């Protein structure tokens, strides 16, 4: 999640981006 | 609480046995609370007599016509389901109808048995001629609602007996609708308008009465749980 | 004559208007002259009675000099000159 | 019919509420009067609805692209800030729900009140004026709902099938009355093929026939209708003397019950009957059970296989251009062919395949939204997609929306749909400035007499025969034939008359006339009319919106302005532009020359530019024909070009578009005056409009008014 | 309206202003999509309007070249292997190289499964390629999309511009009170509601000391502490509440960059700017024709779709000829219960709840007298009437809304205040209210499925599912296949099966479908939240297999079938409905037009002065547009008193309209039009332009 | 002349009239519509502009 | 052919929810008399519930209370799941104070005699040291759903809070039917109503009221005679 208090959101994303926004 | 009007009835007649009820006006929302109900009931609550079986002589197998009458099996069974009747006793009456010669063949030339009765003797059921000799036999039995032919269990015993779908109930065909007249001073109220057709064996007015008190019997074996209960008053 | 009865505006048929009139235009002002006509007497009733005569068929409750044009027209009470 | 919001009918109505509430008492004088209006005080909304009953008020949406684009209506007060029209003449307003606002106007005077109770209530306006078509047909929901009640199911539950010797054929309902009452038991389906006995319906022609006899009273009698329960519902819709249709109704049968409703029925009855058929057609779209979900789109078991086929053509194909024997247009045109291909084999594949019962193909089927192509997009594959510059990219989109799309995939598609809704955006303001030209320049023409009693006209072909001897029906006669004047008397053979002069020429004429076997018929335009200011209402002839004769002060001329212009957003030179440039009479871009006498042609195939000379049969001069480009094509006539093949004085020599103003001057005002209105009415035709030919007949009239001075 | 609308008009790239090509000189290849847009600039969010193009939004990953040009990440590739070096490309060198795509079936070692790849090559064209040949690849999918665009589920099951009007109405959802977060959305909620800036972030790792309802003090490590404000009930530029909540305890420890307080439409820290609505995709009685939608009566009861709008209202004194304008409740010739409101200063109280037609501020100005007219002095002599030598401009709400007072703030010379030049005191009003949802508002989905609302319906008259739930929302059926917005259903499917949750029976192996499904989603308890990448989404057989095990609500029961359908009845006749329809969780939001913002009705109001024409706009009175279109459809009817009635004594004729007030308003028919005053203008005009132009009369 | 400058190219409408001293019937449509007066269309014409209503004296009687 | 009398039967489940059983019934007749039932369960069963309140320290609705980590907007809504009931008409006051460190729930408040609070674990509102939240609610009878009624329609000062009024002690009800449908023509609807409430009153009770009103509506239908 990157982000400390982020809610738990599951994912359907096959792949993983190497890197974030 | 109160409904701060009356809600009333209002019926206009239309044929000698066709009326127009108007109930107004109601809380909002209730119009097709009552008007499904009220539909629902009449069509499937009134007691009444009908035709069950029908047994002819000279046929057997041959399922297209009968000798003499020139009209055909079908024609006839649609005249007689076509046959109002009022039986007062719940066991199954045999009526019998015969003729001989060309003639016209009504539901006048019928004999009913004590007990039970026809209510329009002056309707056409079949045309004889040729030395025509018609001999009909009848099942009136009563019951309510609208039912499809049985299979009789009797087939061997009577095989001309064919059985038929039975209108119990004595009115035809009822509708209803909703409107909603007088919203805006009279914060969104609704009307609720019923036509019914029923046979001439009774009005429409009797019809909605009895009607109204099956439903009121079943309501109140519904409500007849806590006596002390708040609701609307008229 | 199968139509049911007609509901509000539409309560004289349109066509059964239409047969007695040589036009749409024409109706038209047939109805405007009327209905001046019959507001005109509404309005000066108190004072000496002019030429203008009052609604030959009975106004409703609060109906509208228009209507009873209409009214009037439906029921062939009127005659027109055309221009 | 149309809701009001209360507030904004107050607001509206101000003077009028505030007299008659002043003449209640309500209030002493108008100033305390004025107070209670602004404070909304409960003493106003009473009398509020007595103000309002039958005041006409009009209702308009903008763009008024035609004259039903304003329509008067009697209000009620509703609770709520919103206007609540009828579901009916969303198509007339072409107005949608998803957010559009309407404007209103109130009349004041006895006139305005009038002429609003009078031509523009909305039940007086029920056929479109542009094609005689009628408007306030059941749109969406209400065709599903139709459609679905009426289609019949064979092996339904309560079916008729005869039987003997164990049990007879019990089927047979005595009538409709018993018929619904086992409808509410689970014996009868309302979608099953029984027999009925029907008492009130009229029979339809033949049985009427062979069974009535001459009197067909059917109201009285009773007969048996081999049907199903949801058409008995349909026909008891109507009015009583229609005849029993007992067909599935799609919305060509609606618009032909409507129409025929419409021509010989009153204006008060076809409204009554419409209302009637949108309030089932509503009561049973909801039943129909149309919904959408995963499982409802299905995709075609045979689709790799397909695609499999076309990839191994496309790498074939590439390949050969590979090695170099063919260019980079050869293999664009190659790949763009096979993939074409490959989108009708797909298409039929999943059409094939897709059930008729599905709420997809109901949908489409039913003429109610969408197209096979659309179906083909979202299940299937989109396939082509269209360059920026228009043109085709080679590699087409292979999958569909329903298994997703890739990055790429989406991409290209973008690229499509910005141009289109770029392409819509220039064209709303393209057809605005066409259709306001064309109401100033056609203004004039208004319909100013009965008879000019003139004898002159047009011919019409009405279904030209055939070389086995047949009369084939004209495709387009609703367009040029109907709602016309005689002319001049139909006689076949010298023989009887069919059709008497000054005839209105519907259908029965038409009917007769193709059973006497006369096609060329002589028939009365405003091209013609005598007038000298504006047309006489016979040589305009019915008017198209009412289905009777014109009236004596309509302005045709803003009518036939308004439906040109009205379909322009429509059109997708072979355009807008085109008919732009028809009616603005410019020298075509593919200009095609045209031949000046009857002769014997000459083809010489010069250096990139041809040389056509045309011999006359007699002894006038040859002419010459030089400076033509050799990238149009050859023009076909008779058959194919020939050279030394004789042609007449005003063929077109080469494919394309002709000029204007040579055929006028090389085969005079009749010859353009055909030219103008066919070239416009195909180019409208081409996307699927109907407009009547007397519109484009007025405006081509206003056109060649003039001459032009060549001696002082 | 919302932190999304905010975030799109930053990072926006706009094509007009000075040194640019304008509206009136937008060309269609301008308009149109390049195809070096890709990862540039996205080409699905923009306009809508005559300026569709001209606008667009900077791709999620797109920066910005010290040069002004627009340069894209991308991953390279050697050997036929990806490295996880990123370098920056811009739209020049993309030319001269051969980018790759973002879901390609790589090995887990950089080798894609396919020798042919599909690729973008120089000119822009898309191509297959041998792998062993491609030099570059996307960092990711979404790369060639927007902000907004990339919070739409199921993006790639709907068309382009379905999905347009979509990501265009994402940015016009309103501020409810609770803000929901979605059960089915993208993983760009989170970051886009960080970067907005519109929630309240810890910059220091520490514990929270105390919280409050308005402040937040957080204990840091190193022994300073920090205090959040808290705003509150702030308007924002267009009318709607910021009102912003706490969401931490009082002994929690956050960390640096954690969400502290949520914002307007935030929810825990991920954007929320609608509702999760129960909805069913039938056609209803017709109230749901053409796009109308239909809702429960419960939607209004329990504030689900429910907004604050806080208006403002501006007054000024300001010094003048004859002296000074002064703010005081003394004001001449008013009654007192419309006073009562008025405190001593002579603005309303704050909490004191107003209505149309009342007094905010009691402003009254110096006029000293005019002509008095007999009238006047008849009527003071005969009651009493004093001098009442001021005259009163008071602040008065404008005609059409009410609500309550919220503050009020007051700036004067006295008090030190900068003020403009003349203005001795000016006063703003606060005014809100609290709109709840009603027919002809605007609700629209994600995915460009916008609607008016056409009837609110009781809660008893709905459609229930045989657990007697009712539906909560009906929308129709007939505008999806139409529309090719298929992933609005994709989107019903999958929220259904996040609100009831699900478990995937593992008993021999996973099934086929959840092969390729990662871990941790095998199993999900009610009302979970997931989250569908627009690209890497979840496929439509791992939504199939979803719905397949849906376990059941509070008893065994599945009300929802294998293929996404339920069993409903009718909330009116109660025979249940002959066939399944399919229902449904679908995220709802509440767009900004409102129809209390958009209800006019004129009788008689201002006109202008060159032209006797009456105003437009609700700012003014207003008055209806009759154009050259309406005049052809009114020619066109043949109808020609409507029309004279409609240009003379409507607009211009000024004898012609108070004659017609006046016989209104006794009862007597109207009068005949006279000669409208702009023809007379334009008679001026022309005449002043040195042309002779007269009218004859014989 | 009001028509055509009205509709398009206005100045070289104006000019060419005002040099030419053209004068406008006032009996078209759009000027109609332009100074106020009723068009000569639909109810603007004579024929029904012009009818004379009076009651029938059978009804006047019956009052 | 069944001509026994319909009888009615009740099976708790719960301490809310029940299942009332109704046989034997025509056939068809079950659907609609469920139907009616619902309708009128759900719509007109008179209840009682707060319509205005008033906190000392506050003027309007979108402000807060010093000291509360809620907000007084929240509270209202919060507050919204309260479930009462009343046995005496007129409006009545019950009043809520709290000072200090702590969480208020719908347990601190004191109700007067003769109306009760069901749910007093439910949470209202969290306080700190410096918290003191002192609330007053008045409440009514009704049935159905009331909006707020205006400050000025009645003689209200500033301070009082309008607030939305729900009277329905009904919170779901469905049903269920079985068909025999058998072939000898002995064809009934077993009729399943299952009702659940929000703990004011026994569903028994809420079908009882249903039913008193049903009756008076049928009644007036039947006496036309
Ligand atoms: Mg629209
Ligand atoms: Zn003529």
């Amino acid at each position: 999640n990157s982000v400390p208090g982020a809610p738990n959101r599951v994912s359907f994303a096959k792949l993983r981006e190497p890197l974030e926004v | 609480m109160l409904i701060s009007q009356r809600p009333t009835l209002s019926e206009d007649v239309l044929t000698d046995n066709r009326s127009q009820f108007v109930i107004e006006p109601l809380e909002p929302g209730f119009g097709y609370t009552l008007g499904n109900s009220l539909r629902r009931t009449l069509l499937s609550s009134i007691p009444g007599a009908a035709v069950t079986s029908i047994r002819i002589d000279g046929v057997l197998h041959e399922f297209t016509t009968v000798p003499g009458v020139k009209e055909d099996v079908t024609e006839i069974i649609l005249n007689l389901k076509s046959l109002v009747v009022s039986s007062e006793e719940d066991e199954p009456v045999t009526m019998y109808l015969r003729k001989q010669g060309p003639g016209e063949v009504t539901a006048g030339d019928i004999v009913p048995p004590a007990g039970v009765t026809v209510h329009n003797p002056g309707m056409h059921i079949a045309t004889l001629n040729d030395k025509g000799k018609l001999e009909v036999e009848l099942v009136v039995e009563r019951g309510r609602g609208y039912v499809p032919a049985v299979q009789n269990r009797a087939s061997g015993a009577e095989i001309g007996r064919i059985p038929v779908d039975s209108i119990y109930s004595p009115v035809l065909k009822v509708t209803y609708k909703v409107d909603a007249t007088r919203v805006e001073q009279r914060t969104d109220f609704d009307k609720l308008i019923l036509d019914v057709e029923t046979k001439n064996s009774i009005s429409p007015r009797d019809a909605l009465a009895s009607a109204g008190k099956t439903l009121v019997e079943l309501f109140g074996l519904a409500r007849e749980l806590n006596v002390e209960a708040e609701g609307i008053e008229i | 004559g199968g139509y049911d009865t007609p509901l509000g505006i539409t309560n004289p048929p349109i066509d059964e208007l239409l047969d007695r009139v040589s036009s749409k235009y024409a109706l038209v002002i047939y109805a405007a002259k009327r209905a001046r006509q019959i507001n005109d007497y509404y309005n000066q009733l108190g004072e000496g009675i002019l030429e203008y005569v009052g609604p030959l068929v009975e106004p409703g409750l609060q109906e509208k000099p228009l209507s009873i044009a209409l009214r009037e027209i439906h029921a062939d009470l009127l005659e027109h000159t055309e221009g | 019919q149309c809701g009001l919001p209360k507030l904004m009918a107050l607001e509206l109505f101000k003077p009028f509420v505030m007299k008659r509430l002043v003449d209640l008492n309500h209030a002493q004088n108008i100033k305390s009067a004025k107070r209670m209006v602004e404070r909304q005080r409960p003493q106003v909304w009473d009398v509020l609805e007595e103000v309002i009953a039958e005041h006409p008020v009009l209702l308009n949406r903008a763009p008024t692209l035609h004259r039903l684009g304003i329509q008067a209506f009697e209000p009620m007060l509703v609770e709520g800030k919103a206007i609540q029209l009828h579901p009916l003449v969303c198509e007339a307003f072409n107005a949608d729900f998803d957010g559009d606002q309407m404007a209103v106007h109130l009349p004041l005077s006895a006139e305005a009140q009038a002429e609003a109770r009078i031509l523009m209530l909305s039940s007086n306006n029920i056929l479109s004026p542009a094609s005689g078509r009628p408007l306030a047909m059941p749109r969406l929901d209400m065709v599903t709902g139709l459609y679905y009640l009426t289609t019949e199911v064979p092996g339904d539950t309560g079916e008729y099938q005869p039987a003997s010797g164990d049990h007879p054929e019990t089927g047979v309902y005595s009538s409709p009355a018993e018929a619904i009452m086992a409808a509410d038991r689970g014996v009868l389906s309302v979608r099953a093929k029984i027999k009925v006995r029907l008492t009130q319906l009229r029979p339809p022609v033949e049985i009427e026939a062979e069974l009535f006899g001459h009197s067909g009273w059917q109201p009285g009698d009773a007969w048996m209708a081999e049907t199903t329960l949801g058409r008995v519902m349909f026909n008891e819709l109507l009015p009583l003397g229609y005849p029993f249709v007992n067909k599935q109704m799609h919305k060509k049968v609606q618009a032909a019950i409507i129409n025929d409703l419409a021509e010989r029925y009153p204006m008060i009855v076809v409204a009554q009957t419409v209302d009637k058929l949108k309030d089932a057609g509503f009561y049973w779209a909801t039943r129909s059970g149309v919904t959408v979900s995963m499982a409802d789109v299905l995709v075609p078991p045979r689709k790799k296989e397909i695609l499999d086929h076309y990839e191994e053509r496309a790498d074939k194909v590439e390949k050969q251009f590979q090695r170099g024997a063919l260019n980079h247009d050869e293999r664009n045109e190659a790949l763009v062919e096979i993939w074409k291909e490959a989108t009708d084999e797909v298409g039929q594949a999943l059409r094939e395949h897709y059930p008729d019962d599905n709420p997809i193909i109901t949908i489409v089927d039913s003429g109610a939204t969408g197209n096979f192509t659309q179906t083909r997009t979202l299940a299937g594959m989109k396939g082509l997609v269209t360059n920026p510059k228009g043109e085709f990219i080679p590699r087409p989109v292979k999958s569909s929306f329903r298994e997703g799309l890739t990055v790429l995939e989406y991409f290209i598609n973008t690229h499509g749909a910005r141009k289109g809704l770029a392409d819509t955006a220039l064209r709303t303001a393209d057809s605005g400035y066409l259709t306001r030209r064309l109401v100033d320049v056609s203004q004039d023409v208004i319909v100013r007499e009965h008879d000019c009693q003139t004898e002159r006209g047009i011919v019409v072909e009405l279904a030209e025969r055939a070389p086995d001897g047949t009369l084939i029906r004209d495709p387009y006669i609703e367009t040029s034939a109907y709602a016309r004047t005689l002319g001049t008397d139909a006689v076949d053979e010298a023989g009887n008359v069919i059709v008497e002069r000054g005839q209105d020429l519907g259908d029965p004429e038409i009917d007769a006339l193709l059973a006497a076997g006369i096609t060329q018929v002589k028939v009365r335009s405003v091209l013609t009319c005598a007038t000298s200011t504006g047309v006489c209402a016979t040589c305009y002839g019915r008017s198209m919106a009412t289905g009777k004769l014109v009236d004596i002060g309509e302005a045709v001329g803003i009518v036939a302005a308004q439906s040109i212009g009205e379909p322009g957003t429509q059109l997708t030179t072979g355009g807008l532009p085109r008919v732009q440039e028809l009616f603005e009479a410019r020298v075509p871009r593919g200009k095609a020359p045209i031949a000046d006498v009857t002769g014997r042609v000459r083809l010489e195939d010069g250096e990139r530019f041809y040389k056509i000379t045309i011999v006359p049969d007699d002894g006038g001069e040859e002419v010459v024909y030089d400076k033509i480009s050799k990238r149009q094509r050859l023009r076909v006539f008779k058959r194919v070009l020939s050279d030394g093949d004789h042609v007449e004085v005003g063929q077109q020599l080469m494919e394309g578009s002709a000029d204007p103003h040579e055929v006028l001057r090389v085969q005079g005002p009749r010859e353009v005056q055909i030219h103008l209105v066919r070239e416009v009415q195909e180019v409208y035709r081409a996307q699927g409009v109907s407009i009547h030919d007397k519109h484009i007949e007025v405006i081509v009239r206003q056109m060649l008014r003039r001459v032009t001075i060549i001696d002082s | 309206n919302n932190p999304l609308s905010g975030l799109t008009h930053k990072r926006r790239l706009s094509a007009l202003g000075p040194g640019g090509l304008s509206r009136e000189r937008a060309g269609l290849e301008v308009r149109d999509v390049h195809p070096s847009h890709y990862g540039r600039m996205c080409p699905i969010e923009t306009p809508e309007g005559p300026n569709i193009g001209l606008i667009g939004s900077l791709s999620v990953y797109a920066r910005v070249n010290p040069f002004g040009f627009i340069e894209t990440p991308y991953r390279k590739v050697v050997d036929g292997v990806v490295s996880d070096e990123i370098v920056y490309l811009t739209a020049d060198e993309e030319d001269r190289h051969v980018v790759a795509q973002a879901n390609s079936p790589i090995d887990a070692d950089g080798r894609f499964v396919e020798p042919r790849v599909l690729v973008r090559r120089k000119a822009g064209e898309v191509e297959y390629v041998p792998s062993s040949e491609v030099d570059y690849m996307d960092v990711s999918p979404r790369q060639m999309v927007s902000v907004a665009t990339a919070m739409i589920p199921f993006l790639e099951h709907d068309d382009a511009n379905r999905a347009l009007m979509g990501a265009n109405m994402q940015r016009q959802a309103v501020p409810l009170v609770r803000s929901e977060a979605p059960l089915v959305g993208t993983g760009m909620e989170l970051r886009a509601a960080i970067d907005a800036g519109d929630v309240v972030v810890a910059e220091e790792s520490g514990v929270i000391e105390e919280v409050s309802a308005d402040y937040i003090t957080v204990m840091h490590d190193n022994g300073t502490r920090r205090t959040y404000r808290m705003r509150k009930f702030a308007r924002s530029n267009h009318g709607t509440c910021a009102n912003q909540c706490p969401i931490v305890d009082a002994g929690d420890r956050v960390e640096a960059g954690q969400v502290i307080a949520d914002g307007p439409c935030t929810d825990d820290g991920e954007m929320a700017l609608g509702k999760n609505l129960l909805v069913a995709i039938m056609p209803w009685e017709g109230h749901n024709y053409e796009d109308a939608i239909i809702l429960s009566n419960r939607l209004v009861e329990e504030d689900v779709l429910t907004s604050i709008h806080i208006e403002e209202h501006e007054i000024d004194a300001r010094d003048t000829k004859l002296g000074a304008e002064e703010i005081t409740r003394d004001i001449p010739n008013i009654s007192d219960e419309v006073l009562a409101d008025l405190d001593e200063r002579g603005i309303v109280r704050i909490g004191a709840e107003v209505r149309d037609g009342d007094i905010l501020v009691g402003k009254v100005t110096p006029k000293g007298e005019t002509e008095l007219t007999p009238e006047e002095r008849l009527l003071r002599a005969i009651f009493g009437e004093k001098a009442r030598e001021v005259r009163d401009t008071s602040l008065k709400v404008p005609h059409g809304e009410s609500g309550k007072v919220i503050g009020i703030r007051v700036f004067s010379r006295e008090d030190e205040d900068e003020l403009p030049a003349g203005v001795n005191e000016l006063v703003r009003v606060y005014v809100a209210q609290k709109r709840k949802i009603s027919d002809g508002d605007k609700l629209a989905g994600r995915h460009g499925n916008k609607g008016v609302i056409g009837k609110i319906l009781p809660v008893e008259d709905m459609p229930f599912l045989a657990d007697g739930t009712p539906v909560d929302i009906i929308l129709n059926t007939h505008g999806v296949p139409r529309r090719m917005n298929i992933g609005q259903i994709l989107e019903t499917h999958l929220g259904w099966c996040a609100h009831s949750g699900w478990k995937v029976d593992a008993a021999k192996g996973v099934p086929d479908w959840a092969a390729r499904l990662p871990d941790e989603l095998l199993e999900a308890q009610p009302n979970a939240i997931v989250s569908t990448p627009v690209f890497d989404g979840a496929q439509e057989a791992e939504l199939q297999g979803l719905l397949s095990c849906t376990l059941p609500n509070r008893d065994g029961d599945v009300l929802v079938d294998a293929d996404g359908k339920a069993m409903l009845f009718d909330g009116r006749s109660g025979e249940p409905f002959p066939y399944p329809v399919t229902v449904g969780y679908m995220y709802i939001m509440k767009l900004h037009h409102l129809v209390d913002d958009k209800i006019h009705a004129r009788s008689t109001g201002p006109y202008s002065m060159i032209t006797q024409q009456p105003l437009g706009g609700k700012a003014q009175f207003g008055g209806q547009r009759f154009g050259e279109m309406e005049c052809w459809a009114m020619q066109a009817y043949g109808a020609a008193y409507t029309l004279q009635e409609l240009l003379t004594i409507k607009s211009d004729d000024t004898v012609g309209r108070v004659k017609v007030y006046e016989a209104i308003v006794k009862g007597e028919n109207i009068p005949e039009p006279g000669i409208p005053e702009s023809f007379k203008v334009l008679l001026k005009e022309l005449q002043s332009l040195c042309l002779n132009v007269e009218v004859l009369s014989s | 002349w009001l028509s055509a400058a009205s509709f398009q190219e206005t100045t070289r409408v104006l000019t060419d009239a005002a040099i030419n001293c053209r004068s406008d019937k006032l009996n078209g449509l759009k000027e109609n519509v332009i100074i106020g007066k009723l068009i000569p269309a639909g109810t603007g014409i004579n024929r029904y502009r012009n009818i004379a209503v009076q009651p029938t004296e059978e009804a006047r009687a019956a009052a």
